[PDB]
């Protein structure tokens, strides 16, 4: 439920409403289905509906010194794909047809109208 | 022909948007309202009410998809070392502060400041401002502390000089001009950084490609 | 669109030929106004649609020229263009109204760590490398790329003099020898 | 975003060549400018005055001194010779 408290309607309050059916996780983990200010949920393990904080990744700190220097000594080559749509169907239709199929009063009646068919 | 002698290294901004204030509208709560009978007369035309929500929904869908795309482009979260020092340099001004309830810079925390039920309503954006904080901060601790290798591998660590000498060579100066003029470039990037951050007010008229977005929503919504 | 033809917009029917086969044309021509109302406005509304997808099916073409003239038929240096890591060649396919990009990378894999020094200080004079960084392994110093290690004897031909060892911070003794001086 | 830029400063007046001809053979620079104050004649960088001798190692010999328009007479150093 959005944007209500747990009050006019196992049972959880977040910041996005009242949530129902899932049991909320101290744990961290990566976002399957977005739920709202940093809350997602998934289908993990006894199998249930867990809902958790986003998080960003693995922390990684590198060791910065002011006279230490790292160089690669092996290489890898690698493939990646990428998707772009370029052209979508093309159609056409006939107003007069569509509006008033087979009608020559209705079609007279749609005469009064200008030029929108054009 | 002419040649320069000496040089400057200067600071400029650039704003621009990313993303719009998401939002959902109650077809048959706006139109009819608790009213049977307007529900029933309504029921004659179709799938307008259907059609509006589908549009509403992609573009609330597209306003969260890019901001995810402008934002989170790297993964490792990195971190500053304790200790600054970049020989002479000074980031104070960028990067984040522990002492602020909301890790953000100084900068950051200006630009903040600076920036001001009829069946429609406003939904929370699922990506949050502290999340935004944290890549950003992440973003610039892998470029101070690494350089452009981090966005093509496995982030190698360099001395800043060093990566400041590469960046020298990379418009067809070489790396001696930094080497031997290194305390008078650190001195003029520092001033150029505290000339932005005072620049940065005391004038309303840089954030409004930001305000503008805000008097729009504003205005379409109020009409 | 097309079903939106069973709708009859408050008319006593949604059927043209039964609307006119049981009444007068001065009733007859008020249904069949509502009805022709009805029938433009959801025209329209399609059309439009179709024009606002349309400029956007646009721009990704012309992304997607853009990106076909740039990476196969050249080499791309703008990063993260196309695909991560330095940009080697790219391979076109088609498919249903798209085509499809097969990027090849380049990705370095395994790191060691070594000590730097901007600058060797030889005969009172600096020295600074043509091409590369200065590297040493804690008993010899060495000249190597940036982005493959392959180290190299310092030497002459390596590197450039520039002004002296008085003015450059952190640099360190070494030797450099001339390589005509055996002989 | 805070783009950091370089803009150069301050300039200065010099007289340049297209080449040097030395022994019947033209010289060209590999990266810079012939650039003379008047008196000697240097090769330099572009975007940062610093002027350095002539010498065999920073230039290259292509064709003769007769095809070339603009190119002027001058000594070049040779390095090893004093060694
Ligand atoms: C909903 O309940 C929460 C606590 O359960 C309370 O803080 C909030 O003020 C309530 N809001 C309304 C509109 O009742
Ligand atoms: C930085 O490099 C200098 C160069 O000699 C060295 O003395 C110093 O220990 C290094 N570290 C710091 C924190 O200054
Ligand atoms: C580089 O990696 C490949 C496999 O990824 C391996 O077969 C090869 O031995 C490695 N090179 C070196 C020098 O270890
Ligand atoms: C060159 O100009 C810069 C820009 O202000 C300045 O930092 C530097 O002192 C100047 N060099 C001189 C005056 O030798
Ligand atoms: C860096 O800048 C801050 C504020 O601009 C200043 O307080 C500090 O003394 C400067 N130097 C260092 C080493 O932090
Ligand atoms: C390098 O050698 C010179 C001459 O022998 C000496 O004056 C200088 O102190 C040496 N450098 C260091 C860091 O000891």
């Amino acid at each position: 439920y959005q944007d209500v408290n747990c009050t006019e309607v196992n049972v959880f309050q977040t910041r996005a409403g009242c949530l129902i059916g899932a049991e909320h996780v101290n744990n961290s983990y990566e976002c399957d289905i977005p739920i709202g200010a940093g809350i997602c949920a998934s289908y993990q393990t006894s199998q249930s509906i867990i809902a958790y904080t986003m998080s960003l990744g693995a922390e990684n700190s590198v060791a910065y010194s002011n006279n230490s220097i790292a160089i690669p000594t092996n290489f890898t080559i690698s493939v990646t794909t990428e998707i772009l749509p370029v052209s979508m169907t093309k159609t056409s239709v006939d107003c007069t047809m569509y509006i008033c199929g087979d009608s020559t009063e209705c079609s007279n009646l749609l005469l009064q109208y200008g030029s929108f068919c054009t | 022909i002419a040649i320069p002698t000496n040089f400057t290294i200067s600071v400029t901004t650039e704003i621009l948007p990313v993303s719009m204030t998401k939002t959902s509208v109650d077809c048959t709560m706006y139109i009819c309202g608790d009213s049977t009978e307007c529900s029933n007369l309504l029921l004659q035309y179709g799938s307008f009410c259907t059609q509006l929500n589908r549009a509403l929904t992609g573009i609330a869908v597209e306003q969260d998809k890019n901001t995810q795309e402008v934002f989170a482009q790297v993964k490792q979260i990195y971190k500053t070392p304790p200790i600054k020092d970049f020989g002479g340099f000074n980031f104070s001004q960028i990067l984040p502060d522990p002492s602020k309830p909301s890790k953000r810079s100084p900068i950051e925390d200006l630009l903040f400041n600076k920036v001001t039920f009829n069946g429609l309503t406003v939904l929370p954006p699922l990506l949050t401002d502290e999340m935004i904080a944290q890549y950003t901060s992440a973003l610039l601790a892998g470029t101070i502390t690494s350089g452009w290798t981090f966005g093509a591998g496995p982030a190698l660590q360099i001395p800043f000089p060093m990566q400041m000498a590469y960046r020298f060579n990379g418009i067809g100066v070489t790396q001696n001009v930094l080497y031997e003029n290194q305390k008078l470039i650190a001195n003029q990037f520092n001033s150029a950084i505290g000339k932005i951050q005072d620049s940065l007010s005391s004038t309303p008229s840089a954030l409004g490609k930001l305000q503008d977005v805000v008097n729009q929503n504003a205005q379409a919504l109020n009409t | 669109l097309v079903k939106q033809l069973s709708s009859n917009f408050g008319a006593i029917s949604s059927v043209l030929n039964d609307i006119l086969s049981r009444l007068d044309p001065p009733e007859a021509e008020v249904q069949i106004d509502r009805l022709i109302t009805g029938r433009l406005q959801s025209l329209q509304t399609y059309v439009t649609q179709q024009l606002i997808r349309a400029a956007e099916i646009r721009a990704s073409a012309n992304l997607a020229a853009t990106k076909m003239s740039e990476c196969v038929l050249g080499q791309s240096k703008r990063v993260d263009f196309c695909g991560k890591g330095y940009h080697l060649m790219s391979f076109p396919q088609s498919a249903p109204h798209g085509v499809v990009f097969l990027h090849v990378t380049y990705v370095p894999a395994q790191e060691k760590n070594f000590t730097t020094a901007p600058a060797i200080c030889h005969d009172g004079k600096a020295h600074f490398p043509r091409e590369g960084v200065f590297v040493s392994n804690g008993t010899h110093w060495f000249v190597t790329q940036r982005n493959f290690y392959e180290p190299q004897i310092i030497t002459t031909d390596n590197t450039f003099v520039s002004g002296n060892c008085d003015v450059v911070i952190g640099i360190v003794n070494n030797t450099v020898y001339d390589p005509l001086q055996p002989e």
